[PDB]
C-alpha cells in the first residue's frame, strides 16, 4: 500500500520495547521461575537424605 | 475503460496461481505430518515443530505473489 | 547357483544347490533366482516349488514360515512343513471337510480367527496337492 | 447517509494520515501525495498495545514468588515458559537478547491481530462521530509499514549475529562458496545468497500482512455487502476460523525469527 | 444502506462469537492454569512433605 | 458493455483456480487421516484436531481467493 | 455479443475449474477409505462417518463455485 | 449473427474437463478398489457396496457440468 | 464463416480432454489390477470381472464427450 | 489465406492432448507390468498377456483423436 | 502475412505436448525399469527386451506429433 | 501509452508460476524429511542441514523469476 | 513486423515445454536410481550405466524441441 | 511499439515454465536423497555426490530456458 515513515517510527518503538524487555522483565520474570525449579529439586534431595 | 479493467485481471492471474501453490503444497506437506502423527503419536509435539519450520518456507513465495496480487488492485487501481 | 536350506522345529525339509525357486510370501508368491533381490520377509500359508539341476521340481509345503534370501545360501524357517508326499490329494481333500464344517460352526469374530486359519491351511494343502501331480 | 456498498467498502480501506508539512488529518476523498504522511491509526494502537503488554507482565515480574502462583501470575508464567521452551529448542547460544525479543514479537503481534476480532464500524464510528478524525481502521498488523517495520528490525539483527559469530571472513565465505562450491561458480552464489537472504524478512513481513489484510477485508464485505439479517451465518463461521489464524501467524513470526537468528550464528 | 442496521447484525454476529468462546474456548485456559496451580501445588506440596 | 463483463471472467479465473487448489489439498490431507484413522482407530479424536488445525493453513491462501473473486462480481462489476 | 456469450464462458471456467477439484479430491480421499475398510473390515462405519466429516469440507469449496456458476448463467445471464 | 460459435465451444470446455474429473476421481477410487479385492477377496461384495456409496460423489458435480453442457448446445444453441 | 471454422476448434477441445481422462484414469486403474495379478495370480479370473465391471464407470462420461465430438464435428460441422 | 490458417490449430489441440493423454497412460500401465515381472518373472509372459489386452482399452480413445487430427489436417486442410 | 506466425505456434503447441507426453511416460516406465533391475540384476536383459517392447508403445503417438509438428512447420 | 498494461501480466506469469514450482517442490521435498524425522527424530537436527542444503537448489531458479519479475513490475513499468 | 515478435513466442512456449518435460522426466528415473543405489551401493557402477542407457531415450523428443525452438529463434528469427 | 509487450511475454513464458521444471524435478530427486539419507546414515557423502551428478542433468534444458530468456529480455527487447 502506500510507501510510508511509519516503518521508522515503529523501528524506535520496536527497538525501546525490547531493551526495556530485555534488561526489566526477563532477568526477573526467570529468576522466578528458575528459583521455584530449585526448591522442588531440593525437596527431592531432602527425601532421599531422610531414608538415607 | 481497459487499463484498469487488465490490471484486475493481472491480479487474478497471480493469486490463482497462488492459491494452488499454497494449497497443494501444504496438502502434500501435512499429510506426510499426519502419517507421522498417526505412526507415532506420542512424537506429535516434536513433528509438529518440524511441520511449522517446513510449511512457512512452502508458503513464503505463494504469500509474496498474493500480497502483490492485492497490490495491483488496491494499490495501483 | 545358489544354495537353500529349508528347516522346521521338527527336521530339516531340504537342503543343496537349486537354480530357481517360486516361495509364498507376504503380499503374494514370489519368484527367486541367483543373485535375486536380498530380501527377508514373513509368508502366508502356502508352498514352495524346488525346480534343480536337471530342471527337476519337487513341492513342498508351507504352513507358516519365516524366510531370507540375501546371502548365496539362503533359507526358509517353517513353523510348520510338510513333504509333498507324506501328504496326499484325499487328506487335502478331508482337510476341506474340516474347514467348510467350521465355518459352519464358527459364528463370533474370534472363532472365525481360527476357522479362518483352519480354511487357510485346508487352502494352501489343496493348492500344494495339484501341484504336486506335476 | 448516502453510503454505497462499494464507498462504504472505499472509505474502511483508507487509513488517517498525517503530513510532516501541514499536520492535518486527511479524509478518503482526496489523498495527498508524499512520503511524510504517518498512519496515526498504527502507532497509536501498536504502542497502546505494546504498552498494555509491558503494564501487564511488569505488574506480575515485579512480585512473582516462587510459591505457587495466583490465578493470574500462572497465566504469564505459562506464556513465559511456553516461549523459553521454544528457544530452547530452537537456540544453543548465551545470548541474553533472543529470549525477550522472542517473547515481545509472540505477545505484540498476537495483541496486534485481535485487533481483528472486534466488530469493523465499533472503533471507526466512535472516532468519526465522538472525535471527528476523517478515517480510522483498528488493526495495526493488517498495514505494510508495520509488519516491514519488525521484518527489517529482524533482519539488522540477522547481519549483526552473521557477522558477530563468524566474522566477515566466515560470512564472505559462506555468501560466496556455497552452495556450488567451486570458485568457478562465485559470480552466480552471490546472487542466489544474496536473494536467499533478503528473502528471509521479505517473507516475514509480506506472510503476516497478507493474512491480516485479507482477514479484514472479508469483515468489511461481510458489513459491506450482505444484509443484517444475513451477516451472521457468514461473520462468525469465519471469527472462528481467524482465532486460528491470529495465533499462528504470531506464532510463525516467533518461531521464524528464532530459527533465522539461531540458523545465523551456529 | 443504513449503517445502524449493520451494527446490528454485528453485534448478533458478536453475541453469537461471545457464547462459542464460552461453550468451548473458556474451558483450555482456565483449565491449564488450573492444572498449572495443581502442577505447581504438588510439585511444592510434595517438597513441603519431604520436609516432614 | 467490455470493461465489466470481463470481470466476470476475471473472477471466474481466480475462484476456479483456489476451487481446485483448496479441494485437491484437502483431499490429500484428508487421505492420510483416515488411514492414520484406520492403523489407529482407537487415537481419531487426536488425529481429527491435528487435521482441523492445518486445515486450517491449507484454506487461508484459497478462502481470500474466494472472497475477492466475490469482491470483484458485486464490489467492483 | 459480448454480454452474454462471456457470461456463458466465465461459467464453463468456474463449473468445470469445480468438477476437477471436487472430483479428484473425492477419489484420493474416497480410495483411502476403502483401503482402510479392506484392512479394518470391522471398522467400515467408523471410516465412512469419518469420510462424510473430511468429505464435508473438501466439497464445500467447490460447491460456492457450482451455486455461482448457477447464478452467473441464469440470474446474471 | 455469429454468436451461436461461442456456445458450442463453451459447452466443449465444460463437458470435457467433467470428463478428465468424472475419469480420473473414478480411476483412482476404482483401483484401490481393486487392490483391496486382489488382497481380501473374502471381502468382495461389501468393498464393492461401499465403492458405490463413494462412486455416487465423485461424479455428482461431473453430472452437473454434463447436464449443463449438453443444456448448452442442444437447448440454447 | 467463422460458425463453420470455430466447431472443429471447439470439437478438437472436446476429444482432446476426453482422450485425457479415459487414458490416465484406466491407467491408473488398469496398473492397480497389474500389481493385484502379479501377486495374487490365483484371482486373476476373479480381479479381471471387478476391473470390467468398475472399468464401464470410468467411460461413461468419456463417451458422453466424444460421441458430441462426433457430432459437432460431422452433424452441425 | 484466412480460412484454413485455424484448422492447423483444430489439429493440435486434439493431437497435443491425444499425445499427452496416450503416453502417460500407458507409462502408468507398462510401469506396473514391470513391476509385476521383477516379482515373478515366470510371469513375465503371463502379465505381458494381460498387459496387450488392457493397453487396447487404454489407448482406443486417444486414436479416436489421433485419427480425426489427420482427418481435419488433411481432409479438410 | 498474419498466416505464417500462427502455423509456427500450432507446431509449438503440438511439439511441445508431444515432449511432455514422450518425457513423462518414460519417467514413469523407465523408473520401474530400474527398481526391477535393481531388484533383479541378473534379469536386467530379460527385463531391458521388455521395456522396449512397451517403449515402442509409448513413443507411438508423440512420433505422430512430431512427424505433424514438423509438416506444419517446414513442408507447407 | 498501451504498454505499461502488459508489463503487469508479463510480471504475473512470472511470480505465478515461480510460486507453483517453489511451493510444490518444497512441499514433496519437505514431505519426504518429514517421514525421515518420523522414523529417526535424533537424527533430525542431521536432517534439516541437508534439507536446507537441498532446498536452496529448488530456489535457484524461482527466486530469480520472482526477483526479474518484480524488477519488471516496478523498474521497467 | 508482428512475425518475428510472435517466432519468439513460439520458439519460448516450445522450449518451455521442453524444459519441463525433459527436466521431469530424468528427475524421476534418477530418484529411482537414488533409491536403488541406497539399497545397495555395489550397483551404483550397474545401475549409472543403465540410467545413461535409458535417459538417452527420455531426452529423444526435448532435444527434437530444443533443436527447432533454436531454428525458430535464430534462423526464422 | 508492439514488440516490447509481446517479448517480454515470450521471455515469461520461458521462465516461467522453466520454473515448474527444475523445481519439480530437483524436489523429486531432492526427497528421495532425503530418504536415503535418513534410511542409511554413514553413506551421506557417497550419496550427495550420486544427488549432485544427477541434478546437473535435470537442470540442463531448464537452463538452456534461462539463458534465453534473458536473451530475449535483455537482448532482443
Amino acid at each position: 500500500m502506500n510507501l510510508n515513515a511509519t516503518i521508522l517510527g515503529q523501528a524506535i518503538a520496536f527497538v525501546l520495547f525490547v531493551l526495556f524487555c530485555m534488561k526489566y522483565v526477563w532477568p526477573p520474570l526467570m529468576a522466578a521461575i528458575e528459583k521455584r525449579q530449585k526448591e522442588i529439586a531440593d525437596g527431592l534431595a531432602s527425601a532421599e537424605r531422610a531414608h538415607k | 475503460n481497459l487499463n484498469m479493467d487488465l490490471l484486475y485481471m493481472a491480479a487474478a492471474v497471480m493469486m490463482g496461481l497462488a492459491a494452488i501453490g499454497a494449497a497443494i503444497g501444504i496438502g502434500i506437506l501435512g499429510g506426510k505430518f499426519l502419517e507421522g502423527a498417526a505412526r507415532q503419536p506420542d512424537l506429535i509435539p516434536l513433528l509438529r515443530t518440524q511441520f511449522f519450520i517446513v510449511m512457512g518456507l512452502v508458503d513464503a513465495i505463494p504469500m509474496i505473489a498474493v500480497g502483490l496480487g492485492l497490490y495491483v488492485m488496491f494499490a495501483v487501481a | 547357483t545358489y544354495h537353500l536350506d529349508v528347516v522346521s522345529a521338527e527336521q530339516q525339509m531340504f537342503s543343496g544347490l537349486v537354480e530357481k525357486i517360486q516361495v509364498t510370501g507376504s503380499e503374494g508368491e514370489l519368484g527367486i533366482y541367483p543373485g535375486h533381490a536380498p530380501l527377508l520377509t514373513a509368508i502366508k500359508p502356502g508352498m514352495i516349488r524346488i525346480v534343480k539341476q536337471h530342471g527337476h521340481e519337487e513341492f513342498i509345503y508351507l504352513s507358516g514360515g519365516i524366510l531370507e534370501v540375501q546371502p548365496g545360501n539362503v533359507t526358509v524357517l517353517a513353523d510348520t512343513a510338510i513333504r509333498g508326499q507324506d501328504l496326499d490329494e484325499a487328506r487335502a481333500m478331508e482337510a476341506k471337510r474340516k474347514a467348510e464344517e467350521h465355518i459352519s460352526s464358527s459364528h463370533g469374530d474370534v472363532d472365525y480367527a481360527q476357522a479362518s486359519a483352519e480354511l487357510a491351511k485346508a487352502i494352501a494343502q489343496l493348492r500344494v496337492i495339484e501341484l504336486t501331480k506335476k | 447517509e448516502n453510503m454505497t456498498p462499494q464507498d462504504y467498502i472505499g472509505h474502511h480501506l483508507n487509513n488517517l494520515q498525517l503530513d510532516l508539512r501541514t499536520f492535518s488529518l486527511v479524509d478518503p476523498q482526496n489523498p495527498p501525495a508524499t512520503f511524510w504522511t504517518i498512519n496515526i491509526d498504527s502507532m497509536f494502537f501498536s504502542v497502546v498495545l505494546g504498552l498494555l503488554f509491558l503494564v501487564l507482565f511488569r505488574s506480575v515480574a515485579k512480585k512473582a514468588t516462587s510459591g505457587v502462583p495466583g490465578k493470574f501470575q500462572t497465566a504469564i508464567e505459562l506464556v513465559i515458559g511456553f516461549v523459553n521452551g521454544s528457544v530452547k529448542d530452537m537456540y544453543h547460544g548465551k545470548s541474553k537478547l533472543i529470549a525477550p525479543l522472542a517473547l515481545t514479537i509472540f505477545v505484540w503481534v498476537f495483541l496486534m491481530n485481535l485487533m481483528d476480532l472486534l466488530p469493523i464500524d465499533l472503533l471507526p464510528y466512535i472516532a468519526e462521530h465522538v472525535l471527528g478524525l476523517p478515517a480510522l481502521r483498528v488493526v495495526p498488523s493488517a498495514d505494510v509499514n508495520v509488519t516491514l517495520s519488525m521484518a527489517l528490525g529482524v533482519f539488522i539483527l540477522i547481519l549483526f549475529y552473521s557477522i558477530k559469530m563468524k566474522g566477515i571472513g566466515g560470512f564472505t565465505k559462506e555468501l560466496t562458496l556455497q552452495p556450488f562450491n567451486h570458485w568457478a561458480f562465485i559470480p552466480v552464489n552471490l546472487i542466489l545468497e544474496g536473494v536467499s537472504l533478503l528473502s528471509k524478512p521479505v517473507s516475514l513481513g509480506l506472510r503476516l500482512f497478507g493474512n491480516m489484510y485479507a482477514g479484514e477485508l472479508i469483515f468489511i464485505l461481510i458489513a459491506g455487502l450482505l444484509p443484517w439479517w444475513s451477516q451472521w451465518i457468514l461473520n462468525v463461521p469465519w471469527a472462528i476460523f481467524h482465532i486460528l489464524i491470529i495465533t499462528l501467524q504470531a506464532f510463525i513470526f516467533m518461531v521464524l525469527t528464532i530459527v533465522y537468528l539461531s540458523m545465523a550464528s551456529e
